[PDB]
RNA sequence: UCUAAGGGUCGGGACGAUCAACUUAGAACUGGUACGGACAAGGGGAAUCUGACUGUCUAAUUAAAACAUAGCAUUGCGAUGGUCAGAAAGUGAUGUUGACGCAAU
RNA sequence: GCUUGUGACGGCCCGUGAAAAUCCACAGGAAGGAAUAGUUUUCAUGCCAGGUCGUACUGAUAACCGCAGCAGGUCUCCAAG
RNA sequence: GAUGGGGAAGCUCCGUUUCAAAGGCCUGAUUUUAUGCAGGCCACCAUCGAAAGGGAAUCCGGUUAAGAUUCCGGAACCUGGAUAUGGAUUCUUCACGGUAACGUAACUGAAUGUGGAGACGUCGGCGCGAGCCCUGGGAGGAGUUAUCUUUUCUUCUUAAC
């Protein structure tokens, strides 16, 4: 369709994200005065959690868990788009123009999209989002 | 007298291999579990030049069964074969230029290159550029293969032999005129010590067989009987017949 | 072998540790296009490098010279 | 018009004779001993130089801070990037691609 | 044949040339349908196929090369993919394709 | 202005050699040095180096070719007669 | 002693100003008709014999028409093989080779 | 302009023109790691050490080889008007 | 060219990964205690062989009857080892930033796998650099000066890092 649209997952492919699956959050189809060409406003993983076992033990599983995250403006070419999809909510409001300028929005609006991740992570919802693209 | 020059070049002291420069001995994979009951798939890294060959060398790069690592092979490039392919081997590989199966694994009129004589030597006929084998039928029972090989000799061997499909590259070298010498000086500088040839004629008598005469000739018959002796066999050597070749070739 | 520029930088470095030894130069030198000035060097010794500050008018040199620590032997030219 | 000797006890042309000619405080020429130039790494994927990296000789990456010999982007001393983006696209249609032909064994299968 | 329906949707119709130009279509989903050059390498194929799935666009293979795909748009250059924007006056989509 | 009537790039052997082999070797020194179309990147960017590999100045795919030119009469023609082979097997 | 041609760099609400070179051609005049003024620097032509050619050799009497070459032809060999080495070997050269190959004329 | 270095290119091949020590980096994710504080040496500054053998001079119409302070022979760098 | 080896009456000949049981390291485990046992690695199997090949790192000034990239003065660099303070990192634990190419004073990483540099012909023109060559102004010094010549000659330099 036009699959550009809030939910939509990708991978990055360039610019030391690349390689890291992204949520889209707010598509500006169409340029803005700065960044003047289409681009989506991500957020993503970017230190990933690890494999855990049944033998894994109590804070072992508490450790592995941890999810880095990352808030990116990304170019629409320098995405890959996933069939895949990830609903967005509790970070509508987070990830935004405004978020971005200044550093204290980002730094609470990844705590936001950390809090985020791994709460759907644990309880498996989304199961690929968080699996590592190898490559 | 003296020891003739052919004599001479089995001690191999300046007769030896010149072998500085070549990118290794080219082999099929080893034969193992892959090859003889599956396949196994890698790709040619790059193709390349040996020097001292007509033919050129593709790198072909497996990965290893039963550890974590990558294992290049040396291959004859077959012509066609490409960087960036994939190469398939042993039984259940397709038939497609380039890939490696036994010679049981395919039809009659296959046209197959470094063929082995015995199953798991890595590889032995038709390994000159252009060369190459054709398949004349199989024996399913006691499983063999005949084929007619370069020199046009038809040789029957083991259907678990393998050999690479198609035929190696670089050929027609040999209709190029060298032209002069330094070609062919350059051809056997990276080959070995054959170069030039002084005629067993224009020596003493001491120094060869054809040496020695107020004219230079060769005194007696140039053909040498299979029974002769080191230092006595130079000319044409057990000849069954000599002379220009008149009327067809390309036996039955 | 390093050329200073910070003035304040330079002063934690003449009381730094193991400096024990620094020297000042005056150099004749023609300010801009015409006429000539006075313009100084401070140079301190370092254990590795010898770190160097040129302070262009003499104004700033002046109050600087008494910004030296004592204990610090300055070679004076 | 002032003429020039080695330096050092190799009288010979070689590679490591090089010799850049100088003039000095003394007001003379004098020899000095120039290294081999160091050559540009290269990308392990395609070949290309690879940006980003300094280019010395190889005891020298020794002694030089990590940000000299890596980027910031995954394979960052390693590939260039385009290459990169290569195995990026690649990696994912080929994983993708997998689950398809896996599907399509699920149907023949039992829909043969 | 198959390339007489793209002389149509040249003179008639919309298209872009191109790879970089038609996935920017199969993006905004512009693209009704792109035709592929045989010779293209299957990254690219893959790539362009999974952009159009995305895209719900069908995608022809055009047997030929890019230096004929690129005459049978009657330009003078060779062309991998070309993203079919309007169909012209060519009956195009509705077809085999 | 056209500059030799015969020779072409063999006027470089001059004189020498006699006729014939100059000629015989004319046309494969013109077979070997030819840029040739590239079946991967459909560019007459593909040329020799090193008999018997042919490389395209672009896209940097490397083919295993004849010795003086690309694809050989042999080569193709076994080719084919695999491709027919196959499609016994295949069928 | 002159003439002519062959360039760089600027700004533009048709060109100008400016920097820099030693080439080429042409014209005058001039002389004990001399002038590549020393130095430097092919003699040319017509034929027979012979080797195609560049190359090579008898250090210390032969540099050739002799050897070598590209080219032409012939012979052997599919590895349990050809040719060749060692007293022998559980040893070796060709051989990191495979007839568009190696070996012998 | 001359010597030399270097760069991007083109010609040449039945010639396509070393090896190893070595050094860096990528992949990976064992493991270890904070809040009364934990982490770090690939950033800075600082402290100690670096042995053994050779080092003179000739290198050629006298320092070498040719019985010699022999018109012979003996590898190479620099190179003004 | 040693070695398990195989020849050879023997002096010795062959063989260098070869019908060979061919070892060496990272950590714990000691808290009798000094290092046995716990792993998991790695199985790559002498050594000689380049004062022109490969290669860690220094320069200038001064100095002797004779030595100097070696001494002296000054300014550096590499390597091995010890180590402390600052800076940086973190309550989003293992840095942020730029669309991207990439940035940076730092910004954990074991087994194992991979990649690059070591590391490579030759000839041709074309671009650039250094040093040399020619040269204008002026500041010094010396030469010629019956005549001529704002003239002839010379100093006017800048190392590694
Ligand atoms: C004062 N000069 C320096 C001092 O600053 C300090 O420098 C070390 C330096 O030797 C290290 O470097 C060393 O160790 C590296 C591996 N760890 C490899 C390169 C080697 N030069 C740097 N990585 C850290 C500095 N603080 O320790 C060594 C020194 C020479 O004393
Ligand atoms: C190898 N070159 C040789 C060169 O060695 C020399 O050969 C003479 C040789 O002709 C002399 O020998 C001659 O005279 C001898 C006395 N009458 C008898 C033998 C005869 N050949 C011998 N003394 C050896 C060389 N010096 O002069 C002849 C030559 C062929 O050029
Ligand atoms: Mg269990
Ligand atoms: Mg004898
Ligand atoms: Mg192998
Ligand atoms: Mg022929
Ligand atoms: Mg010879
Ligand atoms: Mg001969
Ligand atoms: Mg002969
Ligand atoms: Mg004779
Ligand atoms: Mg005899
Ligand atoms: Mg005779
Ligand atoms: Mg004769
Ligand atoms: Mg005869
Ligand atoms: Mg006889
Ligand atoms: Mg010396
Ligand atoms: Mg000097
Ligand atoms: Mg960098
Ligand atoms: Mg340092
Ligand atoms: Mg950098
Ligand atoms: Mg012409
Ligand atoms: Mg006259
Ligand atoms: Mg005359
Ligand atoms: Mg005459
Ligand atoms: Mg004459
Ligand atoms: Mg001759
Ligand atoms: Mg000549
Ligand atoms: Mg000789
Ligand atoms: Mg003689
Ligand atoms: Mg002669
Ligand atoms: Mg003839
Ligand atoms: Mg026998
Ligand atoms: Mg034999
Ligand atoms: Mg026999
Ligand atoms: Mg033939
Ligand atoms: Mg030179
Ligand atoms: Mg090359
Ligand atoms: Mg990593
Ligand atoms: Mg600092
Ligand atoms: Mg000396
Ligand atoms: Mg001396
Ligand atoms: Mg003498
Ligand atoms: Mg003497
Ligand atoms: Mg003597
Ligand atoms: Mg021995
Ligand atoms: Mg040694
Ligand atoms: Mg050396
Ligand atoms: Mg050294
Ligand atoms: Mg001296
Ligand atoms: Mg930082
Ligand atoms: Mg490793
Ligand atoms: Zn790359
Ligand atoms: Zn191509």
């Amino acid at each position: 369709a036009k699959f550009l649209k809030a939910g939509k997952v990708a991978v990055v492919v360039r610019g030391r994200y690349a390689g890291k699956k992204v949520v889209i959050v707010k598509p500006h189809d169409e340029g803005s005065k700065s960044h003047p060409f289409g681009h989506a406003l991500v957020a993503g993983i970017e230190r990933y959690p690890l494999k855990v076992t049944k033998k894994h033990g109590a804070k072992k599983v508490a450790k592995r868990t941890k999810i880095k995250p990352f808030i990116k403006v990304v170019n629409y070419n320098h995405l890959l788009p996933t069939r895949y999809t990830l609903d967005v909510e509790a970070f509508k409001s987070v990830v935004s123009t405004e978020t971005f300028e200044q550093p204290s929005q980002r730094e609470e609006a990844k705590k936001v999209v950390k809090k985020a991740f791994e709460e759907r992570h644990q309880a498996g919802k989304n199961q690929w989002f968080f699996s590592k693209l190898r490559f | 007298g003296r020891v003739i020059r052919n004599q001479r070049k089995g001690a191999g002291s300046i007769f030896t291999s010149h072998t500085r420069l070549r990118q290794g001995a080219a082999k099929l994979r080893t034969l193992d579990y892959a090859e003889r009951h599956g396949y196994i798939r890698g790709i040619v890294k790059q193709i390349v030049h040996d020097s001292g060959r007509g033919a050129p060398l593709a790198k072909v790069v497996f990965r290893d069964p039963y550890k974590y690592r990558l294992r290049e092979e040396i291959f004859i490039a077959n012509e066609g074969v490409h960087t960036g392919q994939f190469i398939y081997a042993g039984k259940k590989a397709s038939l497609n230029v380039g890939n490696v199966l036994p010679l049981g694994s395919v039809p009659e009129g296959t046209i197959v290159s470094n063929v082995e004589e015995k199953p798991g030597d890595r590889g032995a006929l038709a390994r000159a550029s252009g060369n190459y084998v054709i398949i004349i039928g199989h024996n399913p029972d006691e499983n063999k293969t005949r084929v007619r090989l370069p020199s046009g000799a038809k040789k029957v061997i083991s259907s678990d032999a393998r050999g690479v499909i198609g035929v190696i590259a670089g050929g027609g070298r040999v209709d190029k005129p060298l032209l002069k010498a330094g070609r062919a000086f350059h051809k056997y500088r990276l080959k070995r010590n054959s170069w030039p040839k002084t005629r067993g004629v224009a020596m003493n008598p001491v120094d060869h067989p054809h040496g020695g005469g107020n004219h230079q000739h060769i005194g007696k018959a140039s053909t040498i009987s299979r029974g002769a002796v080191s230092g006595q066999k130079a000319g044409l050597i057990a000849a069954r017949r000599t002379g220009l070749l008149r009327g067809s070739q390309k036996t039955q | 072998a390093r050329e200073i520029t910070d003035i304040k930088q330079f002063l934690e470095l003449t009381r730094r540790a193991d400096v024990k030894t620094a020297t000042v130069k005056i150099n004749k030198k023609l300010n801009k296009a015409g006429k000539p000035f006075r313009q100084t060097k401070f140079k301190v010794r370092g254990s590795s490098s010898l770190y160097t500050l040129v302070i262009n008018d003499a104004g700033k040199a002046k109050k600087l010279i008494q910004s030296l620590p004592p204990t610090l032997k300055v070679n004076r030219l | 018009a002032q003429r020039v000797t080695f330096r050092r006890r190799n009288p010979y042309n070689t590679r490591s004779n090089k010799i850049k000619v100088v003039k000095t405080p003394g007001g003379i020429l004098r020899a000095q001993h120039v290294k081999k130039l160091a050559t540009r790494p290269k990308c392990g994927d395609c070949g290309s130089a690879l940006q980003g990296i300094s280019t010395l000789r190889p005891r020298q990456y020794a002694t030089v801070s990590k940000t000299h010999k890596t980027v910031s982007r995954a394979y960052g001393g390693s590939r260039c990037a385009n290459c990169v983006k290569e195995r990026i696209i690649r990696a994912f249609l080929i994983e993708e691609q997998k689950i398809v032909k896996k599907v399509v064994k699920e149907q023949t299968e039992a829909a043969k | 044949s198959i390339n007489q329906k793209l002389a149509l949707v040249i003179k008639s119709g919309k298209y872009t040339l191109g790879y970089k130009s038609t996935v920017k279509s199969l993006r905004q989903g512009k693209s009704k349908l792109i035709i592929i050059a045989a010779n293209t390498p299957v990254l690219r194929k893959s790539e362009l196929e999974y952009y159009a799935m995305l895209s719900k666009t069908k995608v022809y293979y055009f047997q030929g090369g890019n230096n004929e795909l690129g005459t049978a748009v009657g330009k003078l250059f060779r062309v991998g993919v070309v993203s079919i924007l309007e169909a012209g006056d060519s009956d195009i989509l509705t077809t085999l394709a | 202005a056209k500059r030799t009537k015969k020779v072409g790039i063999t006027g470089k052997y001059g004189v020498r050699y006699g006729s014939s082999l100059r000629r015989q070797v004319k046309k494969l020194e013109i077979q070997q040095h030819a840029r040739y179309d590239c079946s991967f990147c459909g560019k007459k960017t593909v040329k020799r180096g090193a008999a018997g590999i042919w490389t395209c100045s672009c896209c940097k795919k490397t083919v295993a070719g004849g010795a003086y030119t690309v694809s050989t009469a042999a080569a193709a023609t076994v080719r084919s007669t695999i491709r027919r082979l196959r499609e016994m097997v295949e069928a």
